[PDB]
């Protein structure tokens, strides 16, 4: 409750990039100057602001602190893994998010 | 599970003498009909027969025992309580590195349970 | 208990002779024992068949494991996450092995049990090593689709 009404909320324009990999998604972010690395989740289009019709997909948002949360529609049921620690990375020196 | 142990330390001790990488004691022997399931990395005794191969290697070191005679740790007490104080001091900064990753963990779950999940932007 | 069976998973067409009578080509099952309940007055899908032999039984549990019985998961035995609705098929190494896929577990996990039989009581407890193992739980396995069983994954204790 104390962390989410201290969260300065100015929402920025996210740079991201898509690319149809094969054997996975760039996030470029700005300095944050702080630990909490930015998170990413798979929700569903149920809960809106407005509730449009025709809402029956899946959604992956990266949010992040300082910066607006970025979100991906994905038609498929299931081609990826949304998990935080098995298959994403946040290099704090260039300041680059991917997520496969 | 003595003999398989037993074949595990004779192939790590036939395996430690090789001099190249693949041009080994054991893997001729694969290919002369003996049935050696260790050898893959797909078993869990594999981890424990590489482990037995580097210590089997770590025998044969120049201070180990083959050319020359240790010192400081078989005739000086205080060099072995210096190396015990400094394990213990390494102990202490891994738990305390754990510690501090367990932290930043405990953060990072904080932040991502209190962040807004319905301001979705498609862009 | 060792000559007798705890079977697991039966529904409301499963009956105390019908149990004999479909264990009876496994081994010679001498009686059958279906517990009611006080609430309701019927069988809670646990129960119990002791055979003549140990060989019978042990039979019975290798051969009617992880069944579909009255379109139920039947199974015999030997007689901060919270799961509800499992299989009683499904053992502690088993479960440790299927929530091995989502995140690390910090230890066994322990399945509880009734106080009369106690093969399967019908939920469990379960605690990983940290809580994205949790957030990953509560998001792929609440709600994945179980050994004929729908699973329902939830948190034991949350502060506000």
């Amino acid at each position: 409750v104390e962390v989410k009404k201290f969260v300065k909320i100015g929402r920025p324009g996210y740079k991201v990039t898509k690319q149809r990999d094969s054997e996975l998604f760039q996030i470029d972010y700005p300095e944050i100057a702080e630990g909490i690395m930015p998170r990413h989740r798979f929700m569903s289009a149920y809960e809106q602001r407005i509730e449009p019709p025709d809402r029956r997909w899946q959604y992956l948002l990266m949010a992040a602190e300082p910066y607006e949360t970025i979100a991906f529609k994905v038609p498929s049921r299931e081609i990826d893994k949304a998990e935080g620690k098995f298959w994403t990375h946040w290099n704090r020196e260039t300041k680059q998010f991917f997520l496969q | 599970s003595a003999f398989d142990l037993d074949v595990v330390k004779l192939t790590a001790q036939f395996v430690a003498r090789n001099g190249r990488q693949f041009l080994t004691q054991l893997m001729q022997k694969e290919q002369r009909n003996y049935q050696f399931d260790f050898l893959r990395p797909q078993h869990s005794l594999f981890n424990y027969f590489t482990k037995l191969v580097e210590q089997y290697t770590k025998i044969l070191i120049p201070p180990k025992g083959l050319f020359s005679k240790l010192k400081k740790e078989a005739e000086n007490p205080r060099e072995v309580l210096d190396q015990v104080c400094y394990r213990v001091e390494w102990a202490k900064f891994q738990e305390r590195e754990r510690k501090k990753e367990e932290e930043e963990k405990e953060k990072e779950r904080v932040a991502y349970a209190q962040i807004d999940w319905h301001d979705f932007v498609v862009v | 208990q060792d000559a007798t069976v705890y079977v697991g998973g039966l529904d409301e067409k499963v009956s105390e002779p019908l149990l004999w009578e479909l264990f009876l080509q496994a081994g010679p099952v001498v009686n059958t024992h279906m517990p009611k309940d006080r609430v309701t007055g019927q069988h809670q899908g646990y129960g119990f068949v002791e055979f003549l032999s140990e060989e019978d039984a042990d039979y019975a549990i290798k051969i009617m494991n992880m069944i579909k019985l009255y379109g139920k998961p039947i199974r015999v035995n030997k007689a901060n996450i919270f799961i509800g609705n499992l299989d009683p098929e499904i053992d502690e190494k088993l479960l440790y092995d299927t929530f091995s896929a989502f995140g690390v577990i910090l230890q066994t996990p322990k399945i509880m049990r009734d106080p009369d039989t106690g093969n399967s009581k019908g939920y469990a407890f379960i605690n990983f090593a940290s809580f994205d193992a949790s957030d990953a739980a509560i998001e792929a396995m609440n709600g994945q689709y179980l050994c004929n069983r729908p699973i329902t994954v939830s948190y034991a204790f949350k502060k506000d």
